[PDB]
């Protein structure tokens, strides 16, 4: 996006790219368990905002204890995709317990 | 509660005792048992072995972690050795918690 005092112009940038992984050894804060915003609409016509990713550590007041560990996501391997490129994976679930639907 | 590994088959116990010998039974025949043996003991090695399984650390953290550390400021008596009387000395327990894993 180009803006020049106001009528900002779109314009395709062909040669960037978009890194992507994941990190499968969950050595990362697991930010999913918990309900939040930004998932999947509900309705397929829709187009949704890809959420940002941040995490909480230990902390004593609003200071952080030494304890606390900050992790760069820098730091994993990824892979990178310009325009014409796909990125997919496979996982198998551990077997667990049927969810009851009974009454 | 203590801690440690709470096992169903425990390492066996090992129960040791030296055999009584007796001692100057008189000549003429009595049924009471004997009151009386030498006096004696018995002293020798013990070598005990055991091999440890290990998970080994895999993480990502960036910045350091919390290590267990002697402190090098100059003392008396060094910590975790003998002192002058040759009496060993255990200076601070020793909690095995100081790597971190996120949760």
């Amino acid at each position: 996006v180009t803006q020049n005092d106001g009528t900002t112009t779109i314009a395709n940038n062909l040669t960037s790219t978009v890194q992507v992984f994941t990190d499968s050894e969950y050595q990362l804060p697991y930010v999913l368990g918990s309900a939040h915003q930004g998932c999947l609409p509900p309705f397929p016509a829709d187009v949704f905002m890809v959420p940002q990713y941040g995490y909480l550590t230990l902390n004593n007041g609003s200071q952080a204890v030494g304890r606390s560990s900050f992790y760069c996501l820098e730091y994993f391997p990824s892979q990178m995709l310009r325009t014409g490129n796909n990125f997919t994976f496979s996982y198998t679930f551990e077997d667990v317990p049927f969810h009851s639907s009974y009454a | 509660l203590m801690g440690g590994f709470g096992l169903k088959h425990p390492p066996p116990q090992i129960l040791i005792k030296n055999t009584p010998v007796p001692a100057n039974p008189s000549t003429t025949f009595s049924a009471a048992k004997f009151a009386s043996f030498i006096t004696q003991y018995s002293t020798g090695q013990v070598s005990v072995e055991i091999e440890w399984e290990l998970q080994k650390e895999n993480s990502k953290r960036w910045n350091p972690e919390i290590q267990y550390t002697s402190n090098y400021n100059k003392s008396v008596n060094v910590d975790f050795t003998v002192d002058t009387n040759g009496v060993y000395s255990e200076p601070r327990p020793i909690g095995t918690r100081y790597l971190t894993r996120n949760l």
